[PDB]
């Protein structure tokens, strides 16, 4: 950066950094389910008397 | 003050002691781009004898 403050000013900054990280997690689950269903056969589909 | 054969001075050199430069907007720039010209004009000097 450059600028004016009681005359000319300039500054040049460099930078570097190194970070590390580690973590855990635990996840449960639970559930239920239902189902219904039919079937039919066209041709021989009903008996009589 | 720089005698005949020497190099001229400068204005608003950027140092410890300085001053902000003189700005122009667009219409005065076009007025300078026309046939008008810039006047240097001295108010009052201060000297010795």
């Amino acid at each position: 950066n450059v600028g004016y403050q009681n005359g000319f000013t300039a500054n040049v900054t460099t930078n570097y950094s190194h970070t590390t990280d580690n973590s855990t997690a635990v996840q449960d689950s639970n559930g239920e389910s239902w189902n219904t269903g039919l079937s039919i056969n066209k041709g021989e589909s009903a008996y009589i008397n | 003050y720089p005698k005949k054969g020497l190099s001229p001075l400068a204005l608003n050199t950027m140092d410890q002691f300085s001053s902000r430069l003189i700005p122009i907007n667009y219409d005065q720039l076009k007025k300078l781009d026309a046939g008008k010209q810039i006047k240097l004009e001295t108010t009052q000097v201060s000297g010795n004898f």
